[PDB]
Parts: structure tokens; C-alpha cells; sequence
DNA sequence: ACGGGCT
DNA sequence: AGCACGT
């Protein structure tokens, strides 16, 4: 849900 | 980080 | 369920 | 070389 690298 | 020591992040 | 981004 | 995240 987070998207610090991926934002899934 | 930073750019340096990019964020984190992005 | 998912890996990004320059000094 | 340097960084942990949640819908
Ligand atoms: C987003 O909130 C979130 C939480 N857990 C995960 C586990 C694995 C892949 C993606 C995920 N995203
Ligand atoms: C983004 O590419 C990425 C990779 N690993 C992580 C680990 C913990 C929090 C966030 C992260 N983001
Ligand atoms: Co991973
Ligand atoms: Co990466
Ligand atoms: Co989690």
C-alpha cells in the first residue's frame, strides 16, 4: 500500500 | 538518501 | 498486493 | 555510499 520503491 | 546521503525516497 | 532514486 | 513502507 505504501509507495516509498514499488506502490503497490 | 538526499541526494546524497534521492529521500528516502524518490 | 511490491521494489526507486543522484549527489 | 546511502533507506525502510503499508492499503
Ligand atoms: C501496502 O499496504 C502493502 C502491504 N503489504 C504488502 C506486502 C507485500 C507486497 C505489497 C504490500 N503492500
Ligand atoms: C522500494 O523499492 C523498496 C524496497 N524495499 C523496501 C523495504 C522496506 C520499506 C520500503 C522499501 N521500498
Ligand atoms: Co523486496
Ligand atoms: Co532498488
Ligand atoms: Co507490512
Amino acid at each position: 500500500x505504501a509507495x516509498v520503491x514499488a506502490x503497490v | 538518501t538526499x541526494p546524497g546521503v534521492t529521500x528516502p525516497g524518490v
